């Protein structure tokens, strides 16, 4: 057989783990992450947990409003595991696919997150997978078989008899996990329970919330079973200084230059309407002032994009406004 | 084989039986269990009835809040019914797959419960080990006969090593295939505590390859498991169990299946279910419920207690557990940090048992290795009050976090 | 003090010291709890052990404050579900300990309690 | 090539009969049944039809609340009819199933409620068999390890019972089929029902429901007792009268007499009492617990304080589940 | 008005009201 998403897009590049350190004691600059204590030592706890070896059987949750960090808090993770560990990013809404049905697409989240090192080179199962698979735009053209993993699955227990490969779970985060049904749960209940298996993040933001495909209503819509094994991790909203942090990391990350009255304006909207659209706004200010001859970005820029692109809250209550006629 | 999964049964393992006297009455705490009286007494009287032969298509329904003990009692059915009586335990929510069809999940829990104790007539290694010398690997057994000079495989010298194996040891290793079990010692350095016919056994009469019934107990999944390495599986499983049943070499000994939160079992399952404990040979099918009054899944409109279709919860009869009083909760609390390895104090224990009638009992137990994990970082031998205060501001339960989240 | 809010509460604070039989535990327990909302509060709950253990209750500490307060509680008492179920478990040798509870009221009507309506209490209790 | 050959749990051993007999005139003692003696009445008129052959085209419902014995009353008239009668008492629920479609355990029932005489010459020997009995010969961990009985398996058997009726050695018993919980049937069964009963080797229907007014299973339309109209004015419908105390004594004293209890009066009276306002049934299933309980502390009788403690230990329905329902109300 | 307040709108009259005092 041959050989050889969060970190494409960007957002998440600069964490390059969660930095509490100090046996266990968070540090408020660490590496990237900036601000919510609490939730990186009891994520901090949780690696010490899978390092002994304690994590067999349980999952973790991550709860908290929008735009808090859960992505973040689980890349620290992923970071901190290791070099090369896998990290798998996946929403609930992924799993509802035209071609793959649920169980393929969990199998295909699952096997992105089981790591091969071979001597250093490390590549996700999934990878293997679709490389032992048969234009430019094969994107466009899954259902990825179902003997060549079996196959795949041998070959990798031969790499790991003689010598040639080593196994390394990885991370695999759901956001919004709210939006599975009880079908998948099931799924996922039935799959944690392998020597091959994963850790298993999920995030919500949804508290009492009817189970989808059932009629009962449970603690963030996931079922007992799996809710009495889990543990919850809650992230409280950021305050002033935090988001400029953020901020100030973020635009040093992708190359913007900003004067301190925008970043406190930019700060301000960040606060009101959430971390992704004052993020959002940064390209759309840089490329607004490329264009007026400037390199520093000022405040008056911000004043032109928050009036060109509208955020989600002013967006949906504007048109529900409307319907009032 | 052994495909018995421990996680699900592994946050019970202090549970030994019910801890009955031979009135009928419950002691206040023995064989793990520390609480529930009544329902221990009910579950002893259920006990009582399957060893008469008195199921006649009858089935147990435990109604109690969550963090009662349901499944330790389950537990303590199953392990009081005999040395080992398979016990599966099941979700009834994990009924819903749609890569395997309901009737093989429920075909595969019901072949989890249903165990055979063969016993096949072997030669075998069972005795006193007087020398070792990997030379590889022959070894010297001292039986009835004498001191035999036998070969053994490198892995059987693995098995050997991993069972802690001395010299002066009554042990079982397997002749035809090879495997290690620790029996015993011998009587020829017994002292007064070892007696014979016991953890200490005699010179083992006969020879080394003592061609004698060994007890080794399967269950019908482990043969399904064992086989594959469809019903052509069963049916060839089906056939073989019923040559060992027509010698004699086996016995067919009916087990427990577990259902807890039968509420989201189908009305469609519900029919299955009742077919299925309806033959000759049958587990004791003890459901769990912590609801009332409510729909049952599949008909969109019909309402009744726990779910469950009025023509099987007419062979049902129910017992009630309930809270725990905060003494017993902190004896439930020490006997599974005893059982587990952890170290702690008292007031560690009171704090921990106010969570725990705070919210539920497990929430409190699962709190455990978290807190073990946080006071080895912070240089302790020993939890104490702080370790678990802190663990308990990090991690939240379902409620309180959901609480959390609506609040804003 | 342990103040019962629900009939949950009360259902699991009354059985689990049934075991235990304790008596003051219930004297200042059911004190505090409105004796209206006895009957919602009890609902079917009522076992032998916990029906006993009411009595004697009762009988022993309640005895020593108003007896108003006992004749709420009997009274309020008889709106139970299941008590004619009740009134044929308890052995005949201990129906005495019910009927010395009694002439701890039809003997000395001291303030409140009349005559009248503790004879069609008695009545009520077919004793 | 083809070979020949409700009870088991025993819940109606003492049942011998409707009891009534005396040119319809119900017997209050009679042979096992106990009171309800309108509905013996209208049961033996029914027994009468079906005796005549003036039941063709019609069927039975009896209507009360659970506990008041209308399966009693099935088997009575099953037993009545003869003593190799024979007599299926499905529920409502057991026609959903993972294996069979509602087709073929519709069709099931129907077959498993005809019996077929089988005349042996060695002196005729004469042994009573359900047609599915010998549907099921011609196809010890079957029950857990499909049970579709194919269809050639049954034209070929219709063909047999014809040839065999014809030849003058075999003759066809119409049996009793009942169908407990009727209301949780749905329009697609019912007009299955309702095609069957148009042959003319068609065992009787009876069909029990404790339930009123509700919506037919798989329409939107409220309908008497969940029954669609075009079944339901071809049904003599006989309603059963909750027990007494004197009635639930009598009853619960055969019962005991049959599984071999000893119990006290004064038990008795407890015992009724709970069959009183819990369920009959209840009492019935806490006698067998009771004789458990007796013989653990080396008693030959059963005492009422066996009584109050097998009471505490098992709970009946409506206790067990207000206790949840009103824990999820507080939660 | 509701939550339409920008930077023009705001300054032509001269929910959204402190955060418009930062533009
Ligand atoms: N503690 C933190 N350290 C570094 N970046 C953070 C932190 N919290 C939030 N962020 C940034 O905020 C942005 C949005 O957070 P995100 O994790 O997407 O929220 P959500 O939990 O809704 O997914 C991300 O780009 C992330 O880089
Ligand atoms: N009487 C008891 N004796 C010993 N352990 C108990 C007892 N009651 C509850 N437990 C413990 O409580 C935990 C929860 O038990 P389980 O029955 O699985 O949960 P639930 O009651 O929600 O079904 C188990 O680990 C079990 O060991
Ligand atoms: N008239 C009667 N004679 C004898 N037994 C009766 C009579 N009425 C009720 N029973 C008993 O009551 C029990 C319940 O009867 P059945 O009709 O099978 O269920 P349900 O009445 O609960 O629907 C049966 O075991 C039956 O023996």
């Amino acid at each position: 057989v041959p050989e050889i998403r969060i970190e494409r897009i960007g957002a998440h590049s600069h964490i390059r783990g969660l930095g509490l350190d100090d046996a266990l004691e968070p540090r408020q600059a660490s590496q990237g992450m900036v601000g919510q204590l609490a939730a990186r030592r009891a994520a901090g706890v949780v690696l010490e947990m899978i390092r002994e070896g304690k994590i067999a059987g349980r999952a973790v949750l991550i709860a908290g409003q929008p735009g808090t960090g859960k992505t973040a808090i689980a890349m620290g993770m992923a970071q901190a595991l290791g070099p090369d560990t896998p990290f798998t990013a996946i929403a609930g809404s992924e799993i509802f696919s035209l071609e793959m049905s649920k169980t393929e697409a969990l199998t295909q989240a699952f096997r992105r997150s089981i790591g091969v090192r071979i001597k250093v080179h490390t590549v996700s199962l999934h990878e293997i997978d679709v490389i032992n698979s048969r234009g430019f735009l094969a994107l466009f053209s899954g259902e990825i078989k179902s003997e060549v993993r079996e196959q795949i699955n041998a070959k990798v227990a031969e790499w790991r008899e003689e010598g040639k490969a080593e196994i390394i779970p990885g991370v695999l985060f759901i956001d919004e996990v709210h939006m599975l049904d009880i079908e998948s749960f099931s799924f996922l209940n039935r799959a944690l329970e392998s020597d091959m298996a994963p850790v298993l993040i999920m995030a919500t933001n949804r508290g009492i919330t009817r189970i989808r495909g059932t009629s009962y209503q449970s603690p963030h819509g996931i079922p007992i079973d799996l809710l009495d094994r889990l543990l919850i991790v809650s992230t409280t909203p950021y305050s002033e200084k935090d988001t400029k942090q953020i901020l100030r990391i973020r635009c040093e990350e992708e190359d913007v230059e900003m004067s301190e009255d925008a970043y406190t304006v930019l700060t301000r909207i960040g606060l009101e309407t959430s971390l992704r659209y004052a993020i959002q706004l940064i390209t759309a200010a840089s490329l607004v002032c490329r264009k007026r001859k400037g390199t520093e970005v000022q405040v008056d820029d911000i004043k032109r994009v928050y009036s060109l692109f509208l955020d989600e809250s002013r967006s949906t209550q504007y048109m529900k406004e409307y319907q009032d006629a | 084989k052994s495909t018995t999964k421990t996680q699900r049964i592994a946050s019970h393992s202090h549970v030994k039986g019910l801890g009955l006297d031979e009135s009928g009455l419950a002691k206040q705490a023995a064989s793990g269990l520390v609480g529930q009286e009544n329902a221990r007494e009910a579950c002893g009287v259920i006990v009582e009835l399957i060893k008469s032969k008195k199921m006649a298509g009858r089935a147990v329904l435990l109604a109690g809040p969550p963090g009662t003990g349901k499944t330790a009692l389950a537990l303590a059915i199953a392990q009081e019914l005999g040395s080992k009586v398979p016990f599966c335990p099941m979700v009834g929510s994990e009924v819903y797959s749609t890569e395997i069809k309901k009737t093989e999940v429920l075909m595969e829990n019901f072949r989890r419960a249903i165990g055979l104790r063969i016993k096949e007539t072997k030669e075998v290694y069972e005795g006193e080990v007087t020398e070792l010398t990997p030379c590889h690997v022959i070894i010297g057994l001292k039986t009835a006969k004498g001191t035999k000079q036998l070969k053994l495989d490198p892995s059987i010298f693995e098995s050997l090593q991993k069972e802690r194996v001395e010299a002066g040891d009554v042990i079982y290793i397997e002749a035809n295939s090879g495997a290690v079990k620790r029996q015993g010692r011998c009587d020829t350095y017994a002292t007064e505590f070892d007696l014979e016919a016991e953890e200490y056994v005699p010179l083992p009469k006969g020879d080394v390859h003592k061609k004698k019934e060994i007890i080794q107990d399967v269950t019908l999944h482990d043969l399904d498991v064992a086989n594959a390495r469809t019903d052509k599986l069963r049916g060839e499983i089906n056939k073989v169990v019923n040559k060992y049943i027509d010698q004699g070499i086996a016995e067919l000994v009916p087990g427990v299946l577990f259902v807890d939160e039968v509420h989201m079992l189908d009305i469609e399952c519900f029919t299955y279910l009742h077919r299925a404990l309806e033959s000759s040979i049958a587990p004791i099918v003890i459901f769990a419920s912590n609801r009332g009054n409510c729909v049952i899944r599949g008909t969109e409109d019909i309402t009744s207690p726990h779910g469950i279709p009025l023509d099987l919860l007419d062979r049902v009869m129910i017992i009630r557990t309930m809270l725990y009083t905060p003494q017993e909760m902190k004896q439930i609390i020490k006997i599974r940090a005893q059982t587990e390895g952890i170290n702690i104090s008292e007031e560690a224990l009171n704090h921990l048992g106010e969570i725990g009638t705070k919210t539920t009992l497990r929430y409190s137990v699962q709190l455990l290795t978290p807190a073990n994990l946080l006071a080895k970082i912070n240089g302790k031998d020993s939890i104490e009050k702080e370790h678990v205060e802190e663990i308990s501001e990090l991690f939240y339960d379902a409620k309180s976090s959901a609480k959390i989240l609506a609040d804003q | 003090i342990a103040k019962p809010n629900n009939a949950y509460e009360f259902g699991q604070i009354i059985n689990a010291l049934s075991t235990r039989k304790d008596k003051e535990a219930c004297a200042h327990l059911l004190a505090i709890t409105a004796p209206k909302d006895l009957p919602m509060f009890l609902s079917n709950k009522l076992e032998g052990d916990t029906f006993l253990l009411l009595i004697q209750s009762l009988k022993n500490n309640l005895i020593e404050k108003d007896p108003s307060l006992v004749y709420q509680h009997l009274l309020y008492l008889s709106k139970a579900e299941r008590f004619k179920m009740m009134l044929t478990l308890i052995s005949k040798g201990q129906k005495e300990l019910i009927e010395q509870l009694f002439e701890d009221l039809s003997d000395t009507p001291n303030n409140h309690f009349t005559l009248e309506d503790i004879q069609a209490l008695k009545r009520q209790y077919e004793l």
